[PDB]
């Protein structure tokens, strides 16, 4: 279900400058509930991931493209990941005899 | 320069019936593949049977 | 009555073969294959040859067409119809394999050996081809025992492993929607139900 | 085999290999293949869509496997000729389902979820890829080095067991069933390689067995054929093979095993079950 | 005169090609003549057999 949430963030382009924004959070807060995560970071991350230039941290910057490519990204991961769990539960019972 | 004009025109003629033998020549082993082939295809569907 | 309307499905009665007399009529008529644009490959009778060529008739319509001798292909007799192992063909070819794959086919046999590998061809429809009595029916038994199944495979390759003491792989190989899926589910299914 | 074991045979040129196609995609040494070339350019300097697509064609552009997609590249960059049939590849987005980039913030903060379940699944993250403007323990393997390690692991384990080929034939592409389409069909069986696998078995000797094999696992056949004593394992199998009538175009004997024709070990299975019948019995 | 006489040496190396793809052309014919013999060779005791 979170994974069927995600990508309805319809990001919108600003007028001033090219940073994505979410005027609509709803979705990113169905994600989170479903996920168990915070929303805030979420966001956060999502719009303005923390990554360190060389040296210190500083917040890069996201466009909207930009943005609908790392949630879909990370949607494919989180779906392999999911997919690999599932792998390992079936061989796991399915070799749980001799 | 009538001399090396001169011999300009037998290489040159020399070249154009190579041209024209190349074409010739090479129809001799392009055709010839055709009937290459179809004994290869008739030798080896005879070779299968 | 269930494994009598499925042996429908795997059997070929013999009976419908056995006759001399047609045999050497098929010979005296002299009959081949020929390319189509319809068809594949559709019978014809060889005439009298014209240097690197042969004008052949068509069975069917009957119009006097040429034909390239290197695109002719031999025709194997009547007692070749619907063999249980494509080895067995005397003319071996692409003409005739693809007729007895269409034989097959039509008559409610997917399954055809080759040597050592089996064809299948997906049927688009669940027959009645797969049943506990038939599993049980093909346990133990050779390859040339029982009609040619997804489960004698399993079974031939599960004696050799036991044999040999070599281990195997059921490889399925074809292209998107061919048959591989349901093929593994099958020697899967007989495999927990033979080796258990 | 029939090389090792010297026995009477000829090379028969098939002229099925893919070796071609498949060094164009995964060989890295020598000329950068598809894979490799996709790998070299996977790092994010100054690599895009169309400068790979150049690279690519400058470099396999001569591979007999390789041409233009139709007239112009209209829904398609460039061509493989496979076994089967010619695809119409599109170089969109490739580097980045290559790399497979994520966020490390929500990375992190799914690693360290409340729930359990989100936790367990992303329980891994030093494996995961996200840099911007060479090994790294070996986990900066893309998605194309990854499947060819696999790959690789199972065509290495495949090759050490008995492969039992199944071939599938699909009959045409309007999921119809008793229409056969023989067009497709007749593509299928010669890439397929039906025709070439089935003389193979019938001009060849499929069946072979070991000299001691054929010894105990045949011997009830003819009992009083060898000295009941010791006797050399080549030349014992020669004393039953004449004992059996067998035909000199049935059998090949080499340095370690019998070859058979395809059909001998059938019948001689038959054979050997109906004379051990009556103590079964 | 020396411009002149380059013309020919191009027209000569031009013809000198022709003439070495002619012989390579030619073994091509002669061994696929040789080559054709032999499967029309193979071919007369392989019908008879
Ligand atoms: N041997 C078979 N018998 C009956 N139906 C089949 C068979 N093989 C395939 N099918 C049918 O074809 C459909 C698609 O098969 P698919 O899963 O694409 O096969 P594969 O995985 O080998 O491509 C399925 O819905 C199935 O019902």
């Amino acid at each position: 279900s979170g994974v069927l949430q995600l990508g309805n963030i319809v990001f919108k382009k600003e007028r001033n400058t090219d940073q994505a924004s979410m005027p609509d959070n709803t979705a990113a807060q169905k994600v989170s509930h479903l996920l168990g995560i915070n929303v805030t970071d979420f966001t956060r991350g999502i719009l303005t991931p923390r990554i360190k230039v060389g040296r210190d941290y500083v917040q890069k910057a996201q466009t909207k493209e930009q943005a609908d490519f790392a949630i879909e990204a990370l949607a494919k991961a989180t779906y392999e990941r999911m997919f690999r769990w599932l792998v390992l539960r079936i061989n796991k019972a399915l070799d749980k005899t001799k | 320069m009538e001399d090396s004009v001169g011999c300009l025109e037998t290489a040159e003629e020399v070249k154009r019936k190579l041209q024209k033998d190349l074409e010739g020549l090479s129809q001799r082993h392009e055709e010839k593949v055709a009937a290459y082939d179809k004994l290869e295809k008739t030798k080896t569907r005879l070779q299968q049977e | 009555m269930a494994q009598q309307a499925a042996d429908k499905y795997l059997y070929v009665d013999k009976n419908f073969i056995n006759n001399p007399l047609a045999q050497a009529d098929w010979a005296a008529k002299k009959l081949v294959w020929v390319p189509s644009d319809k068809s594949g490959f559709e019978p014809a009778s060889l005439k009298e040859e014209v240097g690197e060529e042969a004008i052949v008739e068509l069975v069917e319509n009957g119009k006097k067409v040429k034909v390239n001798k290197d695109d002719i292909q031999k025709m194997n007799p009547p007692k070749f119809s619907k063999v249980e192992d494509m080895a067995e063909l005397t003319c071996l070819n692409e003409a005739s394999v693809l007729h007895n794959l269409k034989e097959r086919y039509y008559s409610g046999l997917i399954y055809t050996y080759s040597g050592l590998f089996c064809v299948v061809i997906n049927p688009y429809k669940n027959l009645p081809i797969y049943s506990e009595e038939i599993v049980e029916m093909y346990k133990g038994k050779k390859r040339h025992e029982m009609p040619p199944h997804i489960y004698a495979i399993t079974d031939t390759a599960y004696r050799s492993m036991m044999q040999d003491r070599e281990d195997q792989s059921i490889l399925c190989t074809g292209e998107s929607g061919a048959g591989k899926t349901e093929n593994t589910k099958k020697v899967i299914q007989y495999l927990a139900y033979v080796a258990s | 085999e029939y090389q090792r074991e010297g026995i009477e045979w000829n090379f028969i040129d098939f002229g099925l290999d893919l070796q071609p196609c498949i060094d164009l995609i995964e060989k890295p040494a020598g000329p950068p293949g598809i894979l490799a070339l996709l790998d070299e350019e996977c790092w994010f300097p100054k690599a895009t869509d169309k400068s790979f697509v150049e690279k690519v064609m400058q470099e396999q552009g001569t591979h007999p496997k390789f041409q233009k997609p139709k007239q112009l590249k209209d829904k398609a960059d460039f061509c493989i000729i496979h076994y089967a049939g010619k695809v119409d590849y599109k170089a969109d987005e490739w580097l980045m389902k290559n790399m497979d980039p994520l966020n490390d913030n929500i990375a992190t903060l799914l690693h360290q979820s409340s729930d359990k379940f989100v936790s367990e699944l992303w329980k891994d993250v030093d494996r995961i890829i996200g840099l911007d403007q060479k090994t790294r323990k070996g986990m900066f393997r893309t998605v194309g080095q990854l499947y060819k390690e696999q790959l690789a692991k199972l065509m290495a384990t495949l090759r050490n067991t008995n492969p039992n080929f199944v071939r599938c034939i699909i009959p045409n592409h309007e999921k119809k069933a008793g229409k056969l389409d023989p067009h497709l069909v007749l593509d299928q069986l010669r890439c397929n390689g039906v025709l070439e696998g089935i003389r193979i078995c019938r001009q060849g000797f499929p069946n072979r067995v070991v000299f001691q094999e054929f010894r105990q696992r045949y011997e009830i056949l003819t009992p009083n054929s060898i000295p009941k004593g010791f006797m050399d394992g080549k030349q014992a199998c020669v004393l039953m093979i004449k004992a059996l009538e067998l035909d000199s175009n049935l059998y090949r004997i080499g340095q370690s095993k019998v070859f058979f024709r395809a059909g001998v070990l059938a019948h001689l299975e038959e054979e050997r079950d109906l004379k051990i019948t009556d103590v079964i019995i």
